[PDB]
């Protein structure tokens, strides 16, 4: 005798040594970026070509 | 008989049942089984219970 089973329910594992099939269906994926920048860039320039008589002595 | 009218015992109620089953015997005024997936699966759940597996 193995006991009591439904009719019309679903086969389902109920008990000890029951057996279930697994479908291994696995898709993971995961992903990070990141950057990070900076930037100076500085140019400075006076020149006197021609000096005025007034101005030599500065 | 009038205490028996008015009144209930305590812990002697009634409970509810419920379940699924199919129905056999009609004249072609059964499902569909189109419309009513549960009906075919769970007559193959039967079938299969009893030995034939469709």
């Amino acid at each position: 005798n193995y006991g009591y089973q439904p009719l019309f329910e679903d086969r389902r594992p109920r008990n000890i040594g029951d057996t279930l099939t697994i479908v291994l269906q696995e898709n993971v994926s995961a992903s990070k970026s990141s950057s990070a920048n900076a930037s100076r860039d500085g140019k400075t320039s006076f020149g006197f070509d021609t000096v005025p008589r007034y101005l030599q002595g500065l | 008989e009038r205490i028996r009218d008015l009144t209930s015992v305590q812990g002697v109620r009634e409970n509810s049942l419920i379940g699924y089953g199919l129905v056999v015997g009609l004249d072609g005024t059964g499902d569909q089984t189109t419309q009513t997936p549960f009906t075919t699966q769970t007559l193959n759940n039967m079938l299969s219970q009893l030995g034939i597996t469709v």
